[PDB]
């Protein structure tokens, strides 16, 4: 119908742009630049076999995903690869899938469509939603995923903030539960997992913070003009090399795309299109926030890389795949 | 239902603007900071050492410190400026090795800048530059202690293996206050390979300086005079035919009653501590831990048999409970039979009438036999409540590692089943009446104020903060009469040989112990001795001197606080000119 929002889609191709344009000095191994490549063909042609669908065949299977998305899980704990000390993963060869993404893009559809209703907001208005979100989470801290736990925690924080707002009852119950979790949890806790926690506080520590500590030095080596992994540090390669008016390049393209995403939030009248634009549009933005800030020194490291610009072999196809979830429900926030 | 996401979009901008405010400080601001010269050179990250903290005693001299060790290492085998070298390392030849080899470990600051003309920045001649900890005026070790390197279980803790943990007992103590930060530096290197401009991106913390209240001059005695002793304990063995057991066995220690600092504490057989600091893996260290001996534990703080030191305190829980008075009648007879068995006497013939002050004097063992069958059964848990109120069953606030001190009760022998003959026993200090010497050392200081209870500790200030000392009252009604009876012995009991013509008028008590093994005339050899009884004007000092199995405390023991006191007034000896 050709109704869609082309400056969403000019700014997401202006970032994978970029992002091509700095693998080229970032690992610059032929080898991964074939397997990035074929993974935004079909990163793109998934998004365009998503938009022959209604939105209403979408949220009907809300509770579908997210309960397929559950069993994924529980089955990735038995049955998949342990890459970094963790099983994440499905790989039967030429696949590469993680189950993670499924639960993200499953949650926000079945947390929107349960939402819609009726939060008492008394007692049980954040029942429901941690009844959803502990089952994910739980089978995510069990690999274990912190980056990947808090980036759900995120999202379902973001749902709640849009429909249910207990600013009053929100606030006071964070500063209770983030004063009693840490007195429950230091004094049970090891001294290889004390200093492990306090070092992820101050990095300054070299024998596992020196590429990190690097990471600081190695940005603010160019101006107006090793490091551990290319994957969790592609901003560092590419804030090194561009120097600092560059930085305010990416820096502005993210922050145009957390915007139009928020804008076409808002354009959506149907409250589950607010809460599923809004959910999506946290996660995407957290990551953001938070891997741009360990690469810079001021966010503890978590493990995640940067979207739409990171080496990923599912991860690109997983977030076109969201953005065309994204540019389904807006051309369909209409009609019924 | 709208504005909630008008602020996630005002959230999100005003965050990737601190994170591009946060780039611009690095890019902007620390620019000058990661300068590369124009050329493409790479930038390396090394961490700094932290420097240790100096342990000194009080008036400043220097216990503890670290600096560097200069080594000549080469390799290759070039001979350069060796006409020179050869007469100044007085070597005459270069001992051609593979490996890199070290040549005159230890370079004084003499040779150093005269090598340093020689080293003509070459490749095969360079200086090492190590650190290792110094001790300029070794302490004995069981108080001063070692220093090792981090443990493989420490290195979990944070702990990098060039840091230097310390088990010792004093500086495990400090070890939170002498620690410094590691700080981290980087440096530009060129494509040549070599240092251009270095950047602190962590200032390294220079740790902290600990103040002791140890005296340098009363240390040298300390350890000096339990030498002398060795010489009086083979001496005292020799009489009953055992071995000369050239050991010594045993610890002094010698404190302030008034402040409550410790002036000297030493061990034997101590060791020195730059033993295992400086060398790598020096052989004789590791002897000194499979040692059948105590070479490495403080004696100062161990428990032990006090003996007839503790008859002090017996008298203290007899006056204060209503016991006697002042001025009672007991005869010092040679026997006393308590109803099952006679208890013996330290003598043998009748002493006559005698006091609680002629009873400390002579040190009779038959006054607290008569006073104690009075009520033998109340008066061993009332014993123990004036003994640990005196400090002879808590800690006495040292910060070296210190041992538990056991006082028997009868809730004590129910849980270890009593029997009445064994108050007479626990009442001299027989009955497993466990003390430390600091413990010791302690109760006499209480006696001596007068009341005033206070708390021993080896640091006099951290850094520049003056540790302030905490202090305890005891209810005493009578201290005076302990007062006199202490130099009662000294005037006419045991110490009256040794400590009458003494200039200072000292005050104490002469103590054996029956040592539970055999019985067999080698007790342990113990004395206690506080400063001046008068108001003369010396600064008050309290000693105690133990050795174990050392036997006659009057011959052994006496002697070695007479050094020690004379070290600290400034008693002079045969030195007429
Ligand atoms: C303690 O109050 C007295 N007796 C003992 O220490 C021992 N029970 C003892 C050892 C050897 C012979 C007889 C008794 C005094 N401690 C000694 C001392 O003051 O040095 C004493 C033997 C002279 S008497």
């Amino acid at each position: 119908w050709l109704a869609y929002d082309w400056g969403l889609v000019f700014l997401v191709a202006a970032i994978v742009a970029l992002g091509f344009v700095n693998l080229g000095s970032a690992a610059p191994d032929p080898v991964l630049l074939y397997r990035q490549s074929v993974a935004l063909g079909l990163g793109l042609l998934l998004a365009f076999l998503l938009q022959f669908l209604s939105r209403r065949r979408l949220f009907g299977l809300a509770y579908p995903l997210y309960g397929a998305s559950l069993l994924l899980l529980a089955l990735v704990l038995v049955v998949g690869r342990e890459i970094n000390g963790a099983r994440a993963w499905f790989v039967l060869g030429p696949l590469q899938f993680q189950p993670l993404e499924l639960a993200k893009l499953g949650l926000l559809l079945a947390l929107a469509k349960a939402l819609e209703g009726r939060p008492i907001a008394r007692v049980w208005d954040y029942a429901l939603p941690a009844l959803l979100t502990l089952p994910v989470v739980g089978l995510l801290l069990l690999q274990p995923d912190l980056g990947g736990a808090l980036v759900v925690l995120f999202g379902v924080f973001v749902v709640v903030f849009v429909r249910g707002l207990p600013w009053r009852h929100l606030l006071v119950g964070l500063f209770a539960l983030a004063l009693l979790v840490p007195t429950a949890v230091w004094p049970n806790l090891k001294p290889y997992q004390r200093e492990r926690v306090l070092i992820v506080l101050d990095p300054y520590r070299d024998p596992l913070g020196q590429g990190f500590q690097v990471i600081q030095s190695t940005i603010a080596i160019g101006s107006g003009g090793i490091p551990f992994r290319h994957t969790a540090f592609v901003f560092s390669v590419w804030a090194e090399e561009w120097g600092f008016v560059g930085v305010v390049g990416l820096l502005g393209l993210y922050g145009l795309l957390l915007a139009r995403l928020f804008a076409l939030a808002l354009a959506c009248p149907r409250l589950s299109d607010r809460l599923f634009l809004s959910g999506f549009a946290g996660m995407l933005g957290f990551q953001v926030v938070v891997n741009l800030g360990v690469a810079l020194g001021v966010m503890p490291v978590t493990g995640l890389t940067l979207p739409l610009f990171s080496y990923g072999g599912s991860s690109l196809i997983a977030t076109l795949a969201g953005l065309g979830l994204v540019l389904l429900v807006h051309r369909d926030r209409y009609q019924d | 239902g709208t504005g909630r996401i008008h602020a996630l979009a005002l959230f999100f901008a005003l965050a990737l603007f601190l994170l591009g405010l946060r780039a611009w400080q690095l890019q902007v601001l620390e620019y000058e900071r990661y300068a590369l010269r124009s050329q493409g050179n790479y930038l390396k990250t090394e961490d700094i050492p932290a420097p240790r903290g100096k342990i000194l005693d009080r008036k400043g001299r220097v216990l503890a410190q670290d600096r560097l060790v200069v080594d000549l290492v080469y390799t290759g085998g070039e001979v350069a400026f060796k006409e020179r070298l050869l007469p100044l390392l007085g070597l005459e030849d270069l001992p051609q090795v593979t490996e890199p080899t070290v040549l005159k470990a230890g370079v004084p600051e003499a040779l150093r800048p005269t090598l340093e003309e020689l080293t003509a920045g070459q490749k095969n001649l360079y200086l090492r530059e190590r650190i290792e900890r110094y001790y300029p005026n070794p302490i004995s070790g069981p108080v001063m202690g070692y220093v090792l390197r981090a443990n493989a279980a420490q290195v979990k803790q944070g702990y990098s293996p060039e840091e230097e943990v310390g088990q010792a007992g004093l500086e495990a103590a400090l070890e939170p206050y002498l620690r410094g930060k590691r700080g981290v530096r980087a440096v530009e290197v060129n494509v040549r390979g070599e240092r251009l401009r270095e950047t602190v991106l962590e200032e390294p913390t220079p740790g902290q300086d600990v103040v002791l209240t140890l005296d340098l001059a009363l240390q040298r005695a300390a350890e000096k005079a339990l030498e002398e002793a060795l010489a009086d304990i083979n001496a005292g063995r020799r009489l009953n035919g055992l071995p000369e057991e050239k050991q010594v066995k045993g610890a002094i220690v010698a404190l302030d009653p008034t402040t409550g600092e410790v002036l000297a504490m030493a061990s034997a057989p101590s060791f020195d501590p730059n033993l295992f600091a400086k060398r790598p893996v020096p052989e004789e260290a590791k002897a000194l831990l499979e040692d059948k001996n105590l070479p490495l534990l403080n004696r100062a703080v161990q428990p032990y048999t006090p003996g007839s030191t503790f008859k002090l305190a017996t008298s203290y829980a007899l006056l204060e409970e209503g016991y006697v008075t002042p001025a009672t009648t007991y005869r010092c007879s040679p026997y006393i039979v308590f109803g099952g068995q006679v208890r013996r006497n330290w003598a043998s013939r009748d002493m006559g009438p005698m006091t609680v002050r002629e009873a400390i004097a002579w040190s009779c063992n038959t006054w607290y036999y008569q006073a104690v069958a009075q009520d033998p059964l109340g008066f061993v848990d009332r014993l123990a409540r004036r003994a640990r109120l005196l400090g002879l069953g808590e800690a006495t606030g040292l910060e070296v590692a210190e041992k538990t001190g056991l006082l028997p009760t009868r809730a004590w022998k129910r849980e270890a089943p009593w029997y009445p003959g064994e108050t007479l026993s626990v009442a001299i200090g027989q009955g497993a009446v466990l003390a430390t010497p600091a413990q010791i050392a302690r109760m006499l200081a209480t006696i001596a104020t007068g009341g005033n209870k206070p708390a021993l500790h080896l640091v006099k200030a951290i850094g520049g903060v003056p540790v302030q000392p905490r202090w305890e009252k005891v209810p005493g009604r009578y201290w005076k009469v302990l007062q006199e009876g202490l130099r009662k012995t000294v005037s006419e009991g045991t110490a009256r040989f040794v400590l009458g013509e003494f200039p200072v008028p000292t005050g104490g008590k002469t103590g054996t112990a029956e040592t539970p093994g055999k019985r067999r005339g080698l007790e342990h050899a113990w004395y206690m001795g506080y400063g001046p009884t008068d108001g003369s004007p010396y600064p008050p000092l309290v000693v105690v001197a133990f050795f174990e199995n050392g036997g006659e405390g009057s011959r052994v023991a006496l002697p070695a606080v007479r050094k020690v006191m004379a070290a600290y007034w400034g008693i002079k000896g045969s030195l007429e000119v």
